[PDB]
DNA sequence: CTAGGATATCACAATCCCGGTGCCGAGGCCGCTCAATTGGTCGTAGACAGCTCTAGCACCGCTTAAACGCACGTACGCGCTGTCCCCCGCGTTTTAACCGCCAAGGGGATTACTCCCTAGTCTCCAGGCACGTGTCAGATATAGATTGTGATATCC
DNA sequence: GGATATCACAATCCATATCTGACACGTGCCTGGAGACTAGGGAGTAATCCCCTTGGCGGTTAAAACGCGGGGGACAGCGCGTACGTGCGTTTAAGCGGTGCTAGAGCTGTCTACGACCAATTGAGCGGCCTCGGCACCGGGATTGTGATATCCTAG
């Protein structure tokens, strides 16, 4: 038996999602194109979030991505900054911004 | 004649030792206290998870930090580096806070 | 320094916050009106919270509970659910 | 009871990016969090796209659009054509 | 020909039983018809949630209940459920 | 043949929000006990609006209820005005005021 | 059918000084203008886009005054009094 | 001759353009940037005559909000003559660029 | 000479790098069990032709009201000083957070029965939409009255 | 000198024609919602085991709060200069109407393909536990950043 993920060549689930959606109460009936196309743009976004708190984990010289290596990464990219808009992350912490003002003057 | 900073540069210190931790800032106890007390006049003895509590905290300290950014660029912008109470209720209207 | 539990936050914990959030001078009539919006906003997520707690017949409130209460303002929270 | 999260995945995803980077439980809390946030985001939206048409159903077009309303800028052109290429490679077996 | 629905007679009937000797326009009207639109899709969207959150298939009187107390705040939502409430028992009442 | 509108006392259709309801999509299966207890919902916020806005129509010498009164009535009233927080209404106008520090010193 | 250039300046400066006072602005400096006629200009980019979004989806070539309105609802500025 | 103190016409229009509720941007120049700037996206659309008048309205609406909330920036300065900064400042508190 | 100012120089304290351990949280192996897949049918909805027809588009004649260009002056924003007063920084000590164990004991998750209500379908008949049509309250225009602002006159 | 006071002018509001587009009402009509009947499944109830939250005690011990001295900064004050509002005069798109035109919107008919359902099979994954290595504490030692201080220079 081979699984639809194994088809599709995505590492994210195909069935898990399929049944997601249409035991979600979004839509009468549900294509199969859907179920696979939804994992891989979610398995994108997840490489993407992934790969730059991996670089940021490896600019604290760390081996081990923490929320703060995430909220790091995620703060620092326009992109994933207008998708993160509104949303906390536990224990990530903020961004090292001082203002200009606060500097010494000389 | 004692080592003394000038005024200020504790300040710019501190700021940059606590812009790099993710520790909770606001004592565990009495924000739980407080936490019981605001939903007590909700529900007479309720009880909380060992978790709740800790969101609820989480989730507040962020509130509190994102207004203080604002905040402070408020003051800023009045040529000042104090942040007073007009500064906080400005950043809170523009937002969209009414209280 | 009880008053009930509001000055449970605590001048110093305030100083904290703010220096956090990257505040150099903070005036002396900041921490009441700190404390007055953090309670208001504790105000506004628990009652939400019990809302949803006391519509599923439970009397303890979830960490998913306050996880909901959140994501109803527009203000998600990652890592609890 | 089980419970059914994204955590083997995203490990999956993880290690074949980064091979010798871990990832700690904190972590992998809010990156199963954030998968399942944006996994509603998308499919409510292809859901109120599905219902505005009066159709009934929700195709690849529909969570295309989805990805393309929600996914601010040059995320939404990458994720579009790696699900264009998922959907090919299933398609043709 | 189209036969597009609206809640136009029923705001005219609501206004008529509060304001006898008051009209209403037509951009008024749709401005109106879209808040009811707007209003009943909120409420029927946080319910669904709520009853997505307890596994529970069915949307009952309570889950209403509560996504009227959790969206229309302060005063409306207790003036909203006293009025669902007599409605409801009306009914059941026969 | 009653309708189930005049039972509940409901000027609001009670059929058509449950059929709206069940074809919207929210849930598998819907009680009837939901539909009566919107309609009602419904009800009062218009009756509550449309009082307002009459009440505003009146202070202007109007006898017609106008999008401005609308506005009027709606901004003029705390509960309904967080109600309305991000809401905009087409040809409304802005509630009349002029800040402190603009108007005349002397 | 025809290009379009250089429109943003047909918001003049005056409808902007019309639409300061509707908000509740005395005295307005000199450089506000331009700012705004690059402000508005964003907004609609924002805006317009996603209702092309909504268009090109339904396969049409029109894009209706609900589209825009679903577009505007997607932004947490819900339109009252265009439809429904 | 006769000519008023600057501030007078300034309340004026402020009391009189408050109470009224029509348009303030003309409808041809807002077509024709609506039309402009769709054009980058896709090509030869064609804009229903209330849609493109359901974006005046949501603009306007929207430049207003943050009119006012630039004069409360100014106001904050202990000025109120609002000015560039005041509007940057007031999009960078309310969350968009 | 005498005073007051930048400019280069030195000792103190917090920071950051380099390891030596303790350990605690993450990576890896097993059980099994619960959900994904595969094979056929059906009824459903999406897709292709097409055909009216309907609304957006292009152009123009023009009336004119809004806008653009200028002169001018005045009122506000910017800039420089003094100051006093409010916050910072530091020292000490009383106090409250805190980690560790315990005994309830109140609440929560699960399972078996069930019975109440909600789903599926048919008739029909009455309510809600489309369509006209008559009545009127709002938009427009004058005309008179009241007011808010500014130029002018007198005094302290 | 300017501070108060007093009248004249532009803007606006209000009372009356008046004019008409806009809304309230009476007929088709047609479609969807209410009643009736049958079926099943979803949540209420009752019991049960155990999970995990709360109250209590207790020795730490680090945070905090009270005060005290100092400094720098927010505010009140003045001076100015410049730029922005107010009015005039002229030009120029805008709004409106009127026409015609062409693409695309919507709905009906038919074709087809495709997703839900249903059952049996099987393997992917979650909980359990077991072991290991990355991290945090901790102690030490460079490494600076900084506040105070000697050094040199210019006006009166």
């Amino acid at each position: 038996k081979a699984s639809r993920s194994a088809k599709a060549g995505l590492q994210f689930p195909v069935g898990r999602i399929h049944r997601l959606l249409r035991k979600g109460n979004y839509a009468v009936r549900i294509g199969s194109g859907s179920a696979i196309y939804l994992a891989a743009t979610l398995e994108y976004l997840c490489a993407e979030v992934l790969e730059l708190a991996g670089n940021a984990a490896r600019d604290n010289k760390k081996l081990r991505i923490m929320p703060r290596h995430i909220q790091l990464a995620v703060r620092n990219d326009d992109e994933l900054a207008k998708l993160f808009e509104g949303v906390t992350i536990a224990d990530g912490g903020v961004l090292p911004n001082i203002q200009s003002a606060l500097l010494p003057k000389k | 004649k004692p080592h003394r900073y000038r005024p200020g540069t504790v300040a710019l210190r501190e700021i940059r030792r606590y812009q790099k931790s993710t520790e909770l800032l606001i004592r565990k106890l009495p924000f739980q206290r407080l936490v019981r007390e605001i939903a007590q006049d909700f529900k007479t003895d309720l009880r909380f998870q060992s978790s709740a509590v800790m969101a609820l905290q989480e989730a507040s300290e962020a509130y509190l930090v994102g207004l203080f950014e604002d905040t402070n660029l408020c003051a800023i912008h009045a040529k000042r580096v104090t942040i007073m109470p007009k500064d906080i209720q400005l950043a809170r209207r523009i937002r969209g806070e009414r209280a | 320094v009880l008053r009930d539990n509001i000055q449970g936050i605590t001048k110093p914990a305030i100083r904290r916050l703010a220096r956090r959030g990257g505040v150099k001078r903070i005036s002396g009539l900041i921490y009441e009106e700190t404390r007055g919006v953090l309670k208001v906003f504790l105000e506004n997520v628990i009652r939400d919270a019990v809302t949803y707690t006391e519509h599923a017949k439970r009397k303890t409130v979830t960490a998913m509970d306050v996880v909901y209460a959140l994501k109803r303002q527009g203000r998600t929270l990652y890592g609890f659910g | 009871s089980r419970k059914e999260s994204y955590a083997i995945y995203v490990y999956k995803v993880l290690k074949q990016v980064h091979p010798d980077t871990g990832i700690s439980s904190k972590a992998m809390s809010i990156m199963n969090s954030f998968v399942n946030d944006v996994f509603e985001r998308i499919a409510g939206e292809a859901s109120r796209l599905a219902h505005y048409n009066k159709r009934s159903t929700i195709t690849s077009r529909e969570i295309q659009t989805a990805v393309r309303l929600l996914l601010p800028g040059e995320l939404a052109k990458h994720a579009v054509s790696e699900g264009t290429k998922a959907v090919t490679k299933y398609t043709s077996a």
